[PDB]
RNA sequence: UCCCUGUUCGGCCGCCA
RNA sequence: AGUGGCGGCCGAACAGGGAC
C-alpha cells in the first residue's frame, strides 16, 4: 500500500518495441517458471495483443548457480526515460571508490521485487516469452513492480535505500558505497579478511530490512595500463624502420611530441627491404626521445560527463586482448589488455564477453556509465551465443566494427 | 444477445478520429449479393444497422472467384488501418514441419468463420460503420456497424490468435499429455492415445470450444495423410513438400525464372544439394519482368541437374528429441553450400541452403563459419539446441583460422568430414620480408572528376611501371597497382603499399570475390611461392613510396 | 568525393483467409 | 479496387565507422 512514483517518458519519443529474439529451450522452460512464481506472487500479470510494447528477455546463469537468473534487455527502454534518471532523481559518483585498494560487488536486485511501480508505465516494460517452432503465440507479461534491470528503479529507490544504509554509514565513516542499476558497490580501504566480515555485516544489516542477496572483489588500486611500445633492437632493417615510423607517425594524433622526420632520412633510397641500416645519432636522438614522450599520460585528456563513453576492443592473438576506453578520438582517457581468461585458447566469444563484462565494471566504478562497445566480431556470432558466456546483470550498448590492423600498435 | 468470448479493448491513434470515405461504383450483379450477405451476417449477429448519428463511413465491395458461387466480402479499412493503434504481433513466425515430434495420432480442425467469432470492443464498434445501396442508385441504403472482427482490420490477426491463446488455455492443463499447436484459423491436435481415444477427446475439444462459440465442421477430412498444410504433405511417419511442377518453356521470360527460382528455392528444404546461383545470375541487372532473356551455358546446365534432383520423390523424418542432432555440409563451388539436419543417418529432418556471397570478398572459411551460423539459429528456431556438426574443413586448417584472423569467430562442437571437396586456405602471406626477392614499391592515384589515373610500381633493382587507367576510382588504381607487382614479379616478391584498403583486402585470404579484378590477384597470389606484403604511411618520405606516389599523379 | 557494414521505409510475381 | 503473413525481385530514405 505504498504511495507510486510517477513515470513518463521523455519528450515525444514511443516507448520500446524490439523483437525478441529465438531461445535455446533450456532458457525457456526456465524463464516459464521464474514467471510462474513471479505471477503467483503478484510481481507480474499477463497481458494481450492491445499491448504494442515488448522489450527482450532471456536467460544467464551467474557464476557456479545452477539456478537460472532472469535477465531482460531494457537498452532501448532505458535511454528513454534518460531525462527522468539523469536530469532529475539521478546517482551522484564516489570519485574516490576507484582509489580503494579493495571493493566488493553485491547484486541488489530482490528489493526492486518490491516497490510498486506507477500505473501510466507498466505498459512500456513487456516482455514476450517465447518457444519452440513458433507453437504456443509469446507468453506475453508485464512488471506490476519496479522492474530489474531498468535504469529508472534506482532512481525511485535510493530514497529507501539511504534509510536502511543509514545504521551502516555511521558506523563505518571510511567505507565508501555507490549503487548502480541492480548492483551495489561496498568500498573500504580495509584487509582482505577484515574485509569480507564487513561485507557479511552489510549483508546481514541489509537482509533485516528485506533485501535478500543472491565474493566478488574487485581491487581498484592494483589496476595497470597499457603502454605505447616500441620495439628495442640491436640491428634494424630496412623493413623494422617503416614498420616504426608506421608506428610514431600513426601516433602522432594522441602525443603530439613525436618526431619522424630524422629516421626517415634513414630511409632515403629505394631500396631492399631486409637490408640492414646504421642509426645515425640525429636517428638514435630522435628514436630515444620519442620513446620518452610516451612514458608520460596524454595531455589534457580529462572525463567530460555530458559525453560517452567508448570503448574499442583489439584482439591481439593468444588469448590475448587490448582496449582503449575513450570519448573523443585519440584522447585516450584508459588503456589496457586481458591475457589468456576463462575459454583461453579454447573459444573467442567466451573471451570477448569475459572482456566485455571486465570492462564495463572498469567504468562504472571510474565514471559511474556504461561504455558504448565497439566489438570485433561479425553480427550473428555475437547474438547467438553471448548469453551463454554473459553472467552480468547490465547490459552496455555496442556495434560491430570490422577494422583490419592497419598498425597493429597496441602491443606488437 | 451480449458475446461469449470475453472482449478486447481497442484506442485510435491519439487525436484521431474515425474514417469518412465516400464508396466506389460498382455494378449491380455484385451489389445484389452484398444485401443479401448483410441480412445473413445481421441474422447470425455479425452486424446490427445504425442511424445517422454515426459520422464515420468506410467503403465495401466484393470479389468473385472463378468456377465458385461464393464470394469474398471486402471492407476498404485503409483510413481505419492508418489511425488504428499499433499492435505487437503475438504471431513471431510460421511453424515448419520438421519440428513436429512424432504422435499416434494427429488430427487438423479447421474454424468456421473464424474472425468472425470474436467481439469487437463495444467503444470501437462504431468506427466499423459501413454504408451498402440495394441499387448502384435508386436506393439511399442503410447504415450498419459491426458486432465482431471484422475480415480486414489490422488488429483483427493478432486479437483473435490472443484470445484463442486464452480460449486452448485451460485445456492444455486438463490434457498435459496432448499437445495443440495453433497458427492461425487451423488447429494440430496430437496426442499418444490410440486411433479411438483420440476420437473421443476430439469430440472432447470439439465440444469445449463449441462452449465459446467455435464451430469445427465434420465436413473437414478426417485422419488420412497426406495432410496438405501450407504446401506439404505431411504422411504418418515421413513428410515431404508438394510436389513441384517446372514450366517448360521454348523461351523463358524473367517471370518465367522468377516464379521457377522460388519454386527451386522452396525445393531445397527437404531435396538436397539444389543450386540457383547462374539461373539468378541472370536475374541480375533486370528491369522488365516479360523481357525475355537468354540461359547462358552455365545457367542452362544449373536447370537440368537440378530437373534431376526432383525427379525422384523425397521425404524426411520428424523429431525424437532424445537423439542428437547432427547437421553436414557439403560445398557446391562457387560459393553455393548445401546442408542436411538428420538423427538417425540417411533419415534426413531437413536440407537447405546457404549462398549468401556476403561480404565483396570471402574465402571458404569465412563463408563455412556463416553457414554454420546460420545453420545454427534455423536450428535453434526449430528445435531449440545445437546440432553436432559434420563439417569438410580440417581440424587443423580451422585451428590456424581462428587464431590469425583478427576478428574474434568460433564454431560449436564440430567434428571432421572428409566428403571432398575439402575447404582449405589456398595461401599465406609470410610474416617475415623476403630476402633476395625484388621489392615492389607501389601506389595508384586518380582524379575523381576525370576519372582518369594510373597505377605502378618502383622496385630496388630500378625496374618501374606506369599504366594509364580509363573509368576508374581512386580505390580501384590502389588495387591495380599491386596486380601489375604480381604478375611483373617472381615467385618470391616483396610489396610496399600504402593502401589501407587493398592490405585489408589480401591480409583477409579471400579466394572468391565478386570484382573481377579482386580475383585477378587472388589468383597471382594462389601462384607465387612466397609473398610479404607490408604497409608504409603515405607522405612520410619513406623510401621509393614517396617517389612511385609522384609518378601516379 | 570513396568503400564496406548495419538499421528504417517503399514497387511487381508466386501462396494463404 | 481490403488486410496481414510467407517465399522471390528491385530499389528508396536514415544512421554507423572507416579510405581520400
Ligand atoms: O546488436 C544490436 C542489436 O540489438 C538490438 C535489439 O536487441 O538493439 C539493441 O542494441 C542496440 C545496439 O547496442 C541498442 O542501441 C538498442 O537500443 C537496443 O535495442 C537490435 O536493434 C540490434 O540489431
Ligand atoms: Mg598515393
Amino acid at each position: 500500500p505504498i504511495e507510486t512514483v510517477p513515470v513518463k517518458l521523455k519528450p515525444g519519443m514511443d516507448g520500446p518495441k524490439v523483437k525478441q529474439w529465438p531461445l535455446t529451450e533450456e532458457k525457456i522452460k526456465a524463464l516459464v517458471e521464474i514467471c510462474t512464481e513471479m505471477e503467483k506472487e503478484g510481481k507480474i500479470s499477463k497481458i494481450g495483443p492491445e499491448n504494442p510494447y515488448n522489450t527482450p528477455v532471456f536467460a544467464i546463469k551467474k557464476k557456479d548457480s545452477t539456478k537460472w537468473r532472469k535477465l531482460v534487455d531494457f537498452r532501448e527502454l532505458n535511454k528513454r526515460t534518460q531525462d527522468f534518471w539523469e536530469v532529475q532523481l539521478g546517482i551522484p559518483h564516489p570519485a574516490g571508490l576507484k582509489k580503494k585498494k579493495s571493493v566488493t560487488v553485491l547484486d541488489v536486485g530482490d528489493a526492486y521485487f518490491s516497490v510498486p511501480l506507477d500505473e501510466d508505465f507498466r505498459k512500456y516494460t513487456a516482455f514476450t516469452i517465447p518457444s519452440i517452432n513458433n507453437e504456443t503465440p509469446g507468453i506475453r507479461y508485464q512488471y506490476n513492480v519496479l522492474p530489474q534491470g531498468w535504469k529508472g528503479s534506482p532512481a525511485i529507490f535510493q530514497s529507501s535505500m539511504t534509510k536502511i544504509l543509514e545504521p551502516f554509514k555511521k558506523q563505518n565513516p571510511d567505507i565508501v558505497i555507490y549503487q548502480y542499476m541492480d548492483d551495489l558497490y561496498v568500498g573500504s580501504d580495509l584487509e582482505i579478511g577484515q574485509h569480507r566480515t564487513k561485507i557479511e555485516e552489510l549483508r546481514q544489516h541489509l537482509l533485516r530490512w528485506g533485501l535478500t542477496t543472491p565474493g566478488y572483489e574487485l581491487h581498484p588500486d592494483k589496476w595497470t595500463v597499457q603502454p605505447i611500445v616500441l620495439p628495442e633492437k640491436d640491428s634494424w632493417t630496412v623493413n623494422d624502420i617503416q614498420k616504426l615510423v608506421g608506428k610514431l607517425n600513426w601516433a602522432s594524433q594522441i602525443y603530439p611530441g613525436i618526431k619522424v622526420r630524422q629516421l626517415s632520412k634513414l630511409l632515403r633510397g629505394t631500396k631492399a627491404l631486409t637490408e640492414v641500416i646504421p642509426l645515425t645519432e640525429e636517428a638514435e636522438l630522435e628514436l630515444a626521445e620519442n620513446r620518452e614522450i610516451l612514458k608520460e599520460p596524454v595531455h589534457g585528456v580529462y572525463y567530460d560527463p555530458s559525453k560517452d563513453l567508448i570503448a574499442e576492443i583489439q584482439k591481439q592473438g593468444q588469448g590475448q586482448w587490448t582496449y582503449q576506453i575513450y570519448q573523443e578520438p585519440f584522447k585516450n582517457l584508459k588503456t589496457g589488455k586481458y591475457a589468456r581468461m576463462r575459454g583461453a585458447h579454447t573459444n573467442d566469444v567466451k573471451q570477448l564477453t569475459e572482456a566485455v563484462q571486465k570492462i564495463t565494471t572498469e567504468s562504472i566504478v571510474i565514471w559511474g556509465k556504461t561504455p558504448k562497445f565497439k566489438l570485433p566480431i561479425q553480427k550473428e556470432t555475437w547474438e547467438t551465443w553471448w548469453t551463454e558466456y554473459w553472467q552480468a546483470t547490465w547490459i552496455p550498448e555496442w556495434e560491430f566494427v570490422n577494422t583490419p590492423p592497419l598498425v597493429k600498435l597496441w602491443y606488437q | 444477445p451480449i458475446s461469449p468470448i470475453e472482449t478486447v479493448p481497442v484506442k485510435l491513434k491519439p487525436g484521431m478520429d474515425g474514417p469518412k470515405v465516400k464508396q466506389w461504383p460498382l455494378t449491380e450483379e455484385k451489389i445484389k449479393a452484398l444485401v443479401e450477405i448483410c441480412t445473413e451476417m445481421e441474422k447470425e449477429g455479425k452486424i446490427s444497422k445504425i442511424g445517422p448519428e454515426n459520422p464515420y463511413n468506410t467503403p465495401v465491395f466484393a470479389i468473385k472467384k472463378k468456377d465458385s458461387t461464393k464470394w469474398r466480402k471486402l471492407v476498404d479499412f485503409r483510413e481505419l488501418n492508418k489511425r488504428t493503434q499499433d499492435f505487437w504481433e503475438v504471431q513471431l513466425g510460421i511453424p515448419h514441419p520438421a519440428g513436429l515430434k512424432k504422435k499416434k495420432s494427429v488430427t487438423v480442425l479447421d474454424v468456421g468463420d473464424a474472425y468472425f467469432s470474436v467481439p469487437l470492443d463495444e467503444d470501437f464498434r462504431k468506427y466499423t460503420a459501413f454504408t451498402i445501396p440495394s441499387i448502384n442508385n435508386e436506393t439511399p441504403g442503410i447504415r450498419y456497424q459491426y458486432n465482431v472482427l471484422p475480415q480486414g482490420w489490422k488488429g483483427s490477426p493478432a486479437i483473435f490468435q490472443s484470445s484463442m491463446t486464452k480460449i486452448l488455455e485451460p485445456f492444455k492443463k486438463q490434457n498435459p499429455d496432448i499437445v495443440i499447436y495453433q497458427y492461425m484459423d487451423d488447429l494440430y491436435v496430437g496426442s499418444d492415445l490410440e486411433i479411438g481415444q483420440h476420437r473421443t477427446k476430439i469430440e472432447e475439444l470439439r465440444q469445449h470450444l463449441l462452449r465459446w462459440g467455435l464451430t469445427t465442421p465434420d465436413k473437414k477430412h478426417q485422419k488420412e495423410p497426406p495432410f496438405l498444410w501450407m504446401g506439404y504433405e505431411l504422411h504418418p511417419d515421413k513428410w515431404t513438400v508438394q510436389p513441384i511442377v517446372l514450366p517448360e518453356k521454348d523461351s523463358w521470360t524473367v517471370n518465367d525464372i522468377c516464379k521457377l527460382v522460388g519454386k527451386l528455392n522452396w525445393a531445397s528444404q527437404i531435396y538436397p544439394g539444389i543450386k540457383v546461383r547462374q539461373l539468378s545470375k541472370l536475374l541480375r541487372g533486370t528491369k522488365a519482368l516479360t523481357e525475355v532473356i537468354p540461359l547462358t551455358e552455365e545457367a542452362e546446365l544449373e536447370l537440368a541437374e537440378n530437373r534431376e534432383i526432383l525427379k525422384e520423390p523425397v521425404h524426411g523424418v520428424y523429431y525424437d528429441p532424445s537423439k542428437d542432432l547432427i547437421a553436414e555440409i557439403q560445398k557446391q563451388g562457387q560459393g553455393q553450400w548445401t546442408y542436411q539436419i538428420y538423427q538417425e543417418p540417411f533419415k534426413n529432418l531437413k536440407t537447405g541452403k546457404y549462398a549468401r556471397m556476403r561480404g565483396a570478398h570471402t574465402n571458404d572459411v569465412k563463408q563455412l563459419t556463416e553457414a554454420v551460423q546460420k545453420i545454427t539459429t534455423e536450428s535453434i528456431v526449430i528445435w531449440g539446441k545445437t546440432p553436432k556438426f559434420k563439417l569438410p574443413i580440417q581440424k587443423e586448417t580451422w585451428e590456424t583460422w581462428w587464431t590469425e584472423y583478427w576478428q574474434a569467430t568460433w564454431i560449436p562442437e564440430w567434428e571432421f568430414v572428409n566428403t571432398p571437396p575439402l575447404v582449405k586456405l589456398w595461401y599465406q602471406l609470410e610474416k617475415e620480408p623476403i630476402v633476395g626477392a625484388e621489392t615492389f614499391y607501389v601506389d595508384g592515384a586518380a582524379n575523381r572528376e576525370t576519372k582518369l589515373g594510373k597505377a605502378g610500381y618502383v622496385t630496388n633493382k630500378g625496374r618501374q611501371k606506369v599504366v594509364p587507367l580509363t573509368n576508374t576510382t581512386n580505390q580501384k588504381t590502389e588495387l591495380q597497382a599491386i596486380y601489375l607487382a604480381l604478375q611483373d614479379s617472381g615467385l618470391e616478391v616483396n610489396i610496399v603499399t600504402n593502401s589501407q584498403y587493398a592490405l585489408g583486402i589480401i591480409q583477409a585470404q579471400p579466394d572468391k570475390s565478386e570484382s573481377e579484378l579482386v580475383n585477378q590477384i587472388i589468383e597471382q597470389l594462389i601462384k607465387k611461392e612466397k609473398v610479404y606484403l607490408a604497409w608504409v604511411p603515405a607522405h612520410k618520405g619513406i623510401g621509393g613510396n614517396e617517389q612511385v606516389d609522384k609518378l601516379v599523379s
